[PDB]
């Protein structure tokens, strides 16, 4: 029961993805603000 | 047995990426039903304007504000030491 | 579907991203229909 | 929200405004004319949208429902100059008229 | 109106809004099943 | 605020940053009479 409740709580927390509109952030400088630290790097050599 | 977490780290990455992409918006409307495709820099400047900084100051100190924000984001690295309280909380959760 | 269990992968598809326009202003998705 | 009685507490029915269909509307941060002292306006609890009631003819719509309406002092507020605002030389709203 | 719906829309779609609200109140019944999380919480409190 | 852009000449400044600006209807609102308010003749 404890594990089931934890799973339900985490699913509830992560469910915000399905109903959240976003915009595609530019890689690196977003205007003059540098968000490279918080963005996932994209490398073609391997998997994402 | 130690059960695996409900989600792959890729799903958590998707959650955090959606959080990063959800930051920008109108930030002045009455409700939450409409999404405005306002870029990140414009949203940050609008947040600064709502804070109490007039548009003349924002227009004059554009590069200065951007540089200070970038300096803060760069200094975010140094907080992952034992001195910081939040990192201590992370290590405390791991230790528990 | 009542012979063998299948293994699927959880994947959350976020709503389509509203790409900002390079015009003067911006594009906003304003509702035209609603429910309670 | 409506709260009813549950066996060991209170049960809440949270009624919320859920939109189903959206429309992509061309909006403006604000509008103002060409005067030596400029007079720039911004929407109140809404957007300055472009689509006609049924381009330089700007209307006002609510945040939670698309319905273009003429821009008046009822749904607009006076703000300082912003360089992202639209410079209007024709079809000025009554707030922008001198 | 405070949510962001102008008075013109409210005056136009009065009966439509009332009907949608009534449909929501009538569909409130369907939530008293084992699938709903809040009903599960009620039964969990009773079980504790 | 009172300081000049660079006394009875009053300017407007933001809360979070000092930058005096001319007082207009954009940054001011009409309120009822208050005794502590400054009476301006010029
Ligand atoms: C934006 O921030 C990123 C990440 O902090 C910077 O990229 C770093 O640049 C330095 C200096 O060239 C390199 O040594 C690092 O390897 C880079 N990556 C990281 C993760 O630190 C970048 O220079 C910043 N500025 C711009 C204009 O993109
Ligand atoms: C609306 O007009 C204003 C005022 O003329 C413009 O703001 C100027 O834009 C130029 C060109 O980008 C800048 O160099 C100036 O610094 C801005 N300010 C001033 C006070 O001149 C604004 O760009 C115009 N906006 C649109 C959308 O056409
Ligand atoms: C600005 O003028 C108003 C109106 O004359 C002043 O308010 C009066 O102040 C006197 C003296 O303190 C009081 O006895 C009165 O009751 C106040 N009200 C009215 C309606 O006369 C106010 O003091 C002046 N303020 C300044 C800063 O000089
Ligand atoms: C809203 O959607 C309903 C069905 O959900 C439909 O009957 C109605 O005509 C729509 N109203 C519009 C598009 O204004
Ligand atoms: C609005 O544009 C998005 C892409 O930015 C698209 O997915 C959506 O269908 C559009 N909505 C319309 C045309 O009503
Ligand atoms: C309708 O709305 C769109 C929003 O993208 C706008 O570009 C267009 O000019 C409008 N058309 C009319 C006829 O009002
Ligand atoms: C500068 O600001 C001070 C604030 O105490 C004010 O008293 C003073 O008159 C101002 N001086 C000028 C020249 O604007």
């Amino acid at each position: 029961g404890a594990n089931l409740r934890q799973d339900e709580s985490i699913a509830n927390l992560f469910s915000s993805i399905k109903t959240q509109n976003t915009q595609p952030l530019q890689a690196g400088l977003n205007g003059d603000f540098n968000l490279t630290m918080l963005q996932i790097p994209q490398v073609t050599t391997g998997e994402r | 047995k130690v059960l695996p977490p409900l989600y792959d780290p890729y799903m958590e990455a998707a959650y955090t990426s959606s959080l990063l992409g959800s930051i920008a918006g109108a930030s002045w409307t009455a409700g939450l039903s409409s999404f405005a495709a306002i870029p990140f820099a414009q949203s940050i400047f609008y947040r600064l304007n709502g804070v109490g900084i007039t548009q003349q100051v924002l227009s004059e100190n554009q590069k200065i504000i951007a540089n200070k924000f970038n300096q803060a984001l760069g200094a975010m690295q140094t907080g992952f030491t034992t001195t910081n309280l939040a990192f201590n909380k992370v290590q405390d959760a791991v230790n528990a | 579907t009542i012979d063998v269990f299948q293994i699927a992968t959880l994947n959350f598809t976020s709503p389509l991203t509203l790409a900002p326009i390079n015009s003067t202003g911006f594009v906003v998705a304003v509702p035209t229909n609603f429910t309670f | 929200s409506f709260a009813i009685n549950a066996p060991n507490g209170l049960y809440f029915f949270h009624v919320g405004y859920q939109p189903t269909s959206h429309v992509n509307a061309t909006a403006a941060y604000g509008l103002c004319n060409t005067e030596n002292p400029p007079k720039c306006i911004a929407p109140i609890d809404g957007y300055f949208v472009l689509n006609q009631t049924i381009d330089q003819q700007w209307y006002y719509t609510g945040s939670s429902f698309f319905h273009p309406e003429p821009i008046t002092e009822a749904n607009s507020k006076y703000v300082s100059m912003d360089v992202k605002f639209e410079n209007l030389t024709n079809k000025l709203p009554p707030p922008l008229l001198s």
